[PDB]
């Protein structure tokens, strides 16, 4: 992760990995 | 609103875990 603007997949990709296994699931564009 | 700065601007990964539970 580093220091840039995200969004969509990429706030995921950002939390995807970090809370891994953690339960994530925060919001559902569909 | 929890991207509301994370999409404008930046933010820490540690502070992401924030989005976890």
């Amino acid at each position: 992760f580093v220091n840039q603007h995200l969004c969509g997949s990429d706030l995921v990709e950002a939390l995807y990995l970090v809370c891994g296994e953690r339960g994530a699931f925060y919001t559902k564009p569909t | 609103g929890i991207v509301e700065q994370c999409c404008t601007s930046i933010c820490s990964l540690y502070q992401l875990e924030n989005y976890c539970n």
